[PDB]
């Protein structure tokens, strides 16, 4: 899920 | 070392977007790219869609086995640890791999479309955009600030130079 957005 | 995505909007092509990676600094996240570009392992790319779509930011793609974020897995078996932060997010155009967090890399990877530098060290950058960014604006375009978007894209066809 990251780069948050 | 040279790899492409020929990416479809429902269906229609887009158009070829080509990526140089940083073999040198980081030859095992460029690898896994690589090899999943080319599907030589059995597994990759090809058919993917870029499930995240983020207006000012950047487009994310790569879960080659759920297509919503929670799969896609590396050429290494699991996830692989962050080879090095050495290459930074300073301007739009660059390959980065997506995470759940410190070393959790596996085969999502997002575009950025603007400069991100406060995911320098965080998200290891291993590859630039060398040709067809106007594919990526394209994709860029079709995206909302949830990530959603109303066409489904995906790389069409994907492979190595």
């Amino acid at each position: 899920a990251a780069p948050a957005x | 070392s040279q790899v492409y995505f020929d990416v479809e909007a429902d269906g229609q092509p887009i158009g070829r977007v080509v990526f140089k990676l940083y073999n040198d600094i980081v030859p095992k996240t460029a690898e896994n790219f690589r090899a999943l570009c080319t599907g030589e392992k059995g597994f990759g790319y090809a058919g993917s869609p870029f499930h995240r779509v983020i207006p000012d930011f950047m487009l994310q793609g790569g879960d080659f086995t759920a297509g919503n974020g929670t799969g896609g897995k590396s050429i290494y078996g699991g996830k692989f640890p962050d080879e090095n932060f050495k290459k930074h997010h300073d301007r739009p155009g660059l390959l980065s791999m997506a995470n759940a967090g410190p070393n959790t890399n596996g085969s999502q990877f997002f575009i950025t479309t603007v400069p991100c530098p406060w995911l320098d060290g965080k998200h290891v950058v291993f590859g630039e955009v060398v040709d067809g960014y106007d594919i990526v604006k394209k994709v860029e375009s079709l995206g909302s600030p949830s990530g959603a978007t109303k066409a489904r894209i995906v790389v069409a066809k994907s492979g190595e130079l």
